[PDB]
């Protein structure tokens, strides 16, 4: 329901929030987009370069 | 290697030349020393053969403002107050109004608050070589600073109903100030030579 | 990406707003709508599949998602209220149910 | 503080971008107000030009105040405004 | 009599009566009194 | 290769190597190792966060 | 929806996508008149930067005027009169009685009027009472060559309030200094700009 | 979409509760050199 | 396509701070609203661009010029103000010598209908000599409808006729003229260039800037 | 970098026209005020200069005639910011 | 440049004044000649930063 | 401003004639005399201390008398002046009148003040009540007078509170109101707590408690102000939130009469005009009074 991933260890994981998007139906495209899309993480989002 | 010589000769036509520029009056072939004619005129067996001889004077050529100017050349690194307060009496028995310094280097700074008391009436004015070398007046970013009278500057602020501290300043670190020899409240009207439209004359002050 | 009409002939960021805007199209998102206890769904009413097509949209069963319908355009500088990207809509073809 | 004599005025003769502005603003309020009209009307009806018909012919009351920084000012009637 | 007067509690007084009627925004008295709250006030003067 | 490195462990460089190591389920965590400028290299490691 | 025209896009920059605006409007009448004199739309033709006009006519426009305005262009009298009266719609602008129109260029073997005599005519329309016409010369965007080596277009050049020769775009009217419009801006003042 | 000729003054500083106008708009009108169309809208 | 995206304010609380005031106060001495002077004859007096636009343009105004007449409305201008001292005096101060001030500093440009800009007297005089092939003239044939007079006075006519809004309050308007074409581009296509230039020395206005260099001209004999 | 110093020595370049990337602190601390003020002039209207927008050298004019007026030149932050005389402004624009 | 200043000037089909794109280009309305040049001759070379 | 005070001397730890110095200074700047009051260093030298300044005294009272037959400049110059002064009076530690050494004091943020007495060898030549520094600081403000007027007659308080004011309700219809009961049941329990002190290890136990007391009173002020103490926005904390007053509410603020809506263009209408939908010229109305003229246009809209 969250994603923040609460745990003692990172569990080698840079960030710790943020891991789960909705299936966001609005549009069929939109729904395969979303499954099929990846991302690196805001990390280095908050690193404009 | 011996480029000592250039310096000290290129150091007077920032002298001589500041003479007007100031008011003064000074024969235009203090303008025109050559190179060769600076070692001409102070020379010897050296080849260093220019110390000792390096100083002169001015008097003004409004006639006016009392006194006259004297200008030197202390030689020896960082003077220190045996050689300064010596070189004040000088002055004083030259009835020279207003004398001119140039060390390198190092001015000691104890020896620079005792003298500024004596100065008094009189103003040890101030400048030190290889900072003051070649006429910063002689510039593209530099326009026409010209000094005005106290009628002049009455005038000013009577045709723009200031009062004497709502002009724009200059401070007296400047360069061009103790340059023209500014003291702190006299107004300089300067010739902004800006190139949109015009040349103009804007004013400033000294605090 | 792939379902895009002739893809290798536009300037790459059209490509890309094509993308990320057919990403945002009112489309059926479904075809079982009555057990949807959805915040908000969209759908449109009169679609049909495009005349002009890469054959994987055949292939990855895009018959059954239809995002828009196959319109009559006229590129004409006629009116003079299409302007700064603007577009007109046929009075007669919108009543008819566009 | 003083007020310059009329004399020796050194304002600008002309009428500023903003002074016709502000004239006109509280001449419509005048006239909408009820106040007595300088110029005989066309059928006019908004307050507000009515007062564009009289500063044309520069027919208009309401001197104005030029306030110098120093703490001096001016007053300018309109009519003797370019 | 005349210019003495009372208090809602009943607290008479008398004076204060050079008083006058200005326009402006309101926000600016919720800063007065904000600022009150601070002790520090602003005495503003009218002609 | 990062300065990151570098200004953390002084005696260290930017220059590095690492292994994010996994056990068979699945449960990866990492290791790095700094080349420090004396010569020796430190075996970094993350436990406990 | 509110409408505008485009010629204020460019100032207001806005895209025309969907990007809202704030719609104010003065109480008092002292503001209502300052918002009318000082700030006006038509007050504000030449941006604070430099002099250079931002606000005029768009593609279409200059498209359609590069068209029009070419000397290969002729007119019967249906369409002249149609155009100018299409263009002046004076009734919805009041201040203004009849429309005086110009002679056709050529008469025989048929009376036929060019764009560039229609420019001209709408420029007369709003000649202001005792205005003297304009006189001016001034390079146009596209480049002679285009038309035909040594062409003659070129430049517009027309005195008196007459379009003599070259065509009109975007350095003409539009955003550009010195073409056709902002020397109206400086002669016929800004509102009959 | 939306308009407002008045409504709802705050709790604590009477404004229309939550349209914006100010902090760059006021470098705008002071640049035409309006003020009494400032002092009016604002 | 994609670099070219991902390559795609607060100044204007900076250059907005100091530059409320900035007015142009009635004796054409344009200060701040404390009292203390910036300038006189702003910017070189004659106006922002918007009026000035038209002053390079010799040759138009001298083209029709009778639609300017009656624009500038002469009948009444030429009534109430002067023209002949500093139209005199700039004639002395066209003399190179100095203790010949500029008109301006003299006499103000916005009565006196004589006193303008200095560059603007070389550059109208220029052109009345240069190419007046429209102006004619010798003289003799010059009374019908012309005169080397006419547009001179025409000229300093417009100058005076097209000053500042006394009361324009200018700061602002500065703030605006860097505020909007600053943030109006950032990309690039060595010196540090674009938005942080002008924020090094501008806003911050620093010492030990981040490329720094000079650039003399050699001499003949090198 | 900059060492006007330095340059005065050599003579085989003319050590009048000089320009220079501002480092405005070295060209007004050991050149005077007005050198300053036409540099910075000159270096913004180059700063637009790369770009393809022209800036009427009016409002450059009163930038820089303002920037310079103490007699130095002051930065448009906390410092230039700590000397206006209205209570509010201050009160209004970086920290109540 | 060369083959661009060979082609667009006159190696297209119908010539200035009747090419619509043409017009919409050299009469600064929208686009411009580089626009024309790319869609008709070539891309040149891709300069990425 | 303690840390440059003197207890001993009863003074602050300057030398009296530099406190003259920057005194004359501030007098001569007031009148707008800056170079002046710049050449009030050109003097050069307890009875001699006196009389230089009375050298320094005597010409700013002349140089005034010839000035009288604010800028940016002047205040620039002013707050220059000050900070030179307080950075000078923060760093004498012995008296020059006194000859002594005062007492330090050491400070918290957690709003708690002082430190230990004095040494043996300074003898040769912590946290307790807020009273006791008062009345330090009332002494120094009622002896020091002339350069303190000059700076700010009247002084004591300007740094402590007897009694704070509470807004209507209208400002408050909430956490301030709360953060009020909070700091009244502390001044409540300080009364109680100082009179079971006045009425009575002892002392050990009840200073205990009493300054347990009295710093949960200064906290709570401390709290109630200012919330970055005691981890509730406080008053600074909803004026400088960047995200109320001053920005949100004075430059830039809703405003009545003024919709907002998406456009379209439009070629027909004009370059000046804007085409409105009718809704908006009902929802948009403005005032006007009526003449006899217009009379019949008004009559007609109503
Ligand atoms: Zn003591």
């Amino acid at each position: 329901s969250t994603g923040n991933l609460v745990s003692n260890t990172g569990l080698d994981l840079q960030q710790a929030t943020g891991y789960t998007v909705v299936a966001e139906k609005l549009n069929f495209y939109r729904f395969l987009s979303h499954f099929r899309m990846v991302h690196r993480g805001a990390f280095f989002a908050e690193l404009k370069t | 290697e011996e480029k000592n010589i250039v310096r000290v000769f290129r150091a007077w036509k920032t002298a001589h030349q500041l003479v007007h520029d100031r008011g003064y009056g000074v024969s235009q072939a203090e303008l025109d020393l050559t190179l060769d004619q600076f070692k001409a005129m102070h020379c010897g067996m050296g080849r260093n053969l220019d110390r000792t001889t390096l100083s002169f004077y001015a008097k003004p050529s409004n006639d006016s403002n009392k006194g006259t100017i004297y200008i030197e050349f202390a030689k020896e690194p960082s003077v220190g107050i045996k050689e300064m307060r010596t070189f004040v009496h000088t002055l004083g028995d030259h009835n020279h109004k207003t004398g001119i310094l140039i060390y390198a280097n190092s001015m000691t700074p104890s020896a620079a608050k005792i003298i500024a008391t004596v100065t008094g009436q009189f103003t040890i004015e101030t400048f030190q070589e290889s900072d003051l070398i070649v006429n910063i007046t002689h510039h593209e970013l530099v326009p026409k600073h010209i000094l005005l009278s106290p009628d002049e500057k009455k005038e000013l602020l009577d045709r723009y109903k200031l009062r004497e501290t709502q002009l724009p300043r200059i401070q007296l670190a400047d360069p061009v100030a103790r340059y023209l020899g500014l003291k702190r409240g006299e107004v300089v009207k300067i010739v902004r030579r800006s190139e949109t439209s015009g040349r103009y004359n804007s004013y400033r002050i000294c605090a | 990406a792939n379902m895009t009409p002739f893809s290798d002939f536009n300037q790459s960021p059209r490509n890309m707003y094509q993308c990320q805007m057919g990403k945002q199209t009112m489309g059926t998102p479904g075809t079982a709508l009555r057990y949807r206890t959805d915040n908000k769904l969209y759908r449109l009413q009169t679609g049909q599949t495009p005349v002009v097509r890469p054959k994987l949209h055949n292939t990855y069963g895009l018959d059954h998602y239809p995002n828009g319908t196959n319109a009559v355009v006229a590129v004409i500088s006629y009116t003079g209220y299409d302007m700064e990207d603007a577009m007109i809509l046929n009075k007669s073809a919108h009543e008819r149910g566009f | 503080g003083k007020a310059v004599a009329k004399e020796d005025r050194t304002t600008t003769p002309y009428m500023t971008k903003y002074e016709r502005a502000r004239i006109l603003g509280t001449r419509a309020l005048q006239i909408s107000m009820n106040a007595p009209v300088l110029v005989d009307l066309e059928g006019e009806t908004d307050p507000l030009q009515i007062a564009m018909k009289e500063l044309a012919q520069k027919k208009i009351p309401l001197l104005v105040r030029r306030y110098l920084p120093d703490g001096s000012y001016e007053d300018w009637s309109v009519a003797e405004l370019i | 009599t005349s210019d003495i007067w009372q208090d809602g509690s009943g607290k008479k007084f008398v004076g204060g009566t050079n008083t006058t009627l200005i326009a402006l925004p309101s926000v600016f008295n919720y800063l007065t009194a904000e600022l009150t709250a601070m002790n520090i006030k602003m005495m503003l003067e009218v002609k | 290769i990062r300065p990151s490195f570098a200004n953390r462990g002084t005696s260290y460089s930017q220059y590095g190597l690492s292994i994010r190591c996994v056990r068979p389920d699945q449960s990866s965590l990492t290791n790095t190792l700094h080349y420090l400028n004396n010569g020796v290299t430190m075996f970094r490691f993350h436990w406990r966060k | 929806t509110i409408r505008m025209h485009y010629a204020n896009c460019n100032s207001y920059n806005a895209d025309f996508d969907g990007d809202e605006m704030n719609m104010h409007f003065p109480q008092s009448t002292n503001a209502r008149s300052e918002a009318q004199f000082i700030a006006n739309t038509d007050s504000q033709y030449l941006v604070p930067t430099s002099g250079d006009p931002l606000r005029g006519l768009i593609q279409d426009h200059v498209v359609m005027g590069v068209w029009l305005t070419c000397k290969d262009t002729f007119y019967t009298r249906d369409e002249y009169q149609q155009l100018l009266f299409q263009a002046l719609k004076p009734d919805e602008t009041g201040m203004y009685g009849r429309i005086k129109t110009l002679p056709p260029a050529i008469q025989r073997p048929g009376i036929y009027w060019t764009g560039k005599q229609i420019i001209s005519s709408v420029l007369l329309n709003l000649k202001p009472s005792d205005r003297p016409g304009l006189n001016l010369k001034s390079k146009a965007k596209v480049p002679g060559k285009y038309w035909s080596p040594d062409s003659e277009e070129g430049s517009v050049l027309f005195d008196d309030g007459e379009l003599l020769c070259g065509i009109l775009d975007k350095s003409s009217f539009g955003a550009s200094a010195f073409g056709l419009v902002h020397s109206v801006h400086e002669l016929y003042g800004p509102d009959i700009a | 979409f939306q308009v407002r000729t008045t409504g709802p003054i705050h709790n604590l500083t009477r404004q229309p509760v939550k349209i914006r106008f100010g902090e760059m708009e006021r470098d705008a009108v002071i640049g035409h050199g309006t003020s009494f169309l400032m002092q009016d809208r604002l | 396509g994609r670099e070219g995206l991902i390559d795609t304010g607060y100044l204007q609380r900076c250059l907005m701070k100091h530059l409320e005031g900035l007015c142009v106060q009635y004796d054409h001495t344009v200060r701040d609203s404390d009292g203390s002077i910036v300038q006189f004859h702003y910017g070189e007096d004659s106006l922002d661009v918007t009026k000035q636009k038209h002053l390079t343009q010799f040759e138009f105004s001298a083209k029709n010029y009778k639609s300017l007449i009656q624009k500038y409305k002469v009948k009444s201008v030429l009534s109430a103000v002067d023209s002949e001292t500093a139209s005199s005096y700039a004639k002395k101060a066209l003399k190179k010598p100095y203790k010949y001030d500029p008109v301006l500093d003299k006499y103000p440009p916005s009565r006196y209908l004589g006193s303008v800009s200095e560059k603007f007297q070389r550059a109208v005089d220029e052109y009345t000599q240069k190419n007046p092939d429209k102006l004619i003239a010798e003289s003799k044939l010059d009374d019908s409808l012309l005169n080397e007079s006419k547009f001179k006075a025409l000229m300093q006519l417009r100058y005076q006729q097209s000053l500042v809004d006394p009361g324009e309050s200018v700061g602002v308007l500065a703030s605006q003229s860097i505020g909007e074409p600053s943030t109006q581009m950032t990309l690039n296509t060595n010196v540090t260039l674009g938005i942080p230039r002008l924020r090094e020395i501008i806003m911050t206005a620093s010492a030990n800037i981040q490329t720094p260099t000079m650039t003399l001209r050699l001499n003949d004999g090198v | 970098g900059v060492n006007l110093k330095a340059i005065w020595e050599f003579y085989n370049e003319i050590s009048m026209n000089d320009i220079y990337t501002n480092d405005i602190a070295a060209i007004l601390r050991i050149y005077g005020v007005e050198a300053a003020r036409n540099a910075i002039v000159h270096e913004v209207s180059s700063v637009f200069g790369v770009y393809g927008i022209a800036v009427d050298p009016r409002h450059l004019s009163l930038i820089a005639d303002y920037m310079t007026f103490e007699g130095g030149y002051k930065a448009f932050n906390r410092m230039g910011i700590e000397y206006n005389t209205s209570p509010f402004a201050k009160m209004s624009f970086e920290t109540t | 440049s060369s083959i661009i200043n060979k082609c667009i000037p006159d190696g297209l089909l119908t010539k200035f004044p009747y090419n619509h794109m043409q017009t919409m280009t050299v009469s600064g309305a929208k686009g411009s000649n580089v626009n024309v040049s790319q869609i008709s001759c070539l891309l040149g070379q891709q300069e990425l930063e | 401003l303690l840390r440059s005070t003197c207890l001993y001397c009863h003074h602050f730890k300057l030398s009296k004639v530099k406190v003259h110095l920057f005194f004359c200074r501030l007098k001569l700047l007031d009148y707008g005399l800056l170079n002046e009051s710049e050449m009030v260093e050109n003097v050069s030298l307890a009875k001699d201390a006196a009389t230089l300044m009375r050298i320094r005294d005597e010409f700013v009272a002349k140089s005034i008398a010839d000035s009288r037959q604010l800028t940016t400049l002047l205040l620039h110059e002013r707050k220059k002046v000050v900070r030179a002064f307080y950075h000078a009076i923060s760093s004498r530690k012995q008296c020059d009148n006194c000859q002594s050494f005062s007492p330090n004091f050491r400070k918290e943020g957690f709003a708690k003040i002082f430190e230990i007495p004095l040494s043996g060898k300074n003898l040769q030549f912590k946290y307790m009540t807020s009273t006791e520094v008062r009345n330090h600081l009332r002494r120094l403000f009622v002896k020091e007078n002339v350069v303190l007027s000059r700076l700010y007659p009247a002084s004591a308080d300007m740094f402590f509170l007897q009694n704070i004011a509470v807004p209507p309700t209208r400002f408050r219809p909430n956490i301030q109101n709360e953060l009020l009961t909070r700091i009244l049941q502390s001044s409540i329990q300080i009364a109680s707590l100082s009179k079971d002190s006045t009425v009575e290890e002892r002392r050990s136990r009840a200073f205990e408690l009493l300054i347990n007391a009295f710093v949960q009173l200064q906290h709570d002020v401390n709290s109630l102000i200012d919330s970055n103490r005691n981890p509730p926005p406080g008053i600074k904390q909803i004026l400088e939130k960047k995200e109320g007053l001053f920005r949100k509410h004075m430059m830039g603020k809703r405003v009545n009469y003024a919709a907002r809506s998406v456009i379209s263009p439009d070629p027909n209408i004009e370059t000046n005009e804007i085409g409105v939908p009718p809704v908006f010229a009902t929802k948009l109305t403005y005032p006007e009074p009526v003449t006899l003229y217009n009379f019949n246009e008004m009559r007609n809209a109503v």
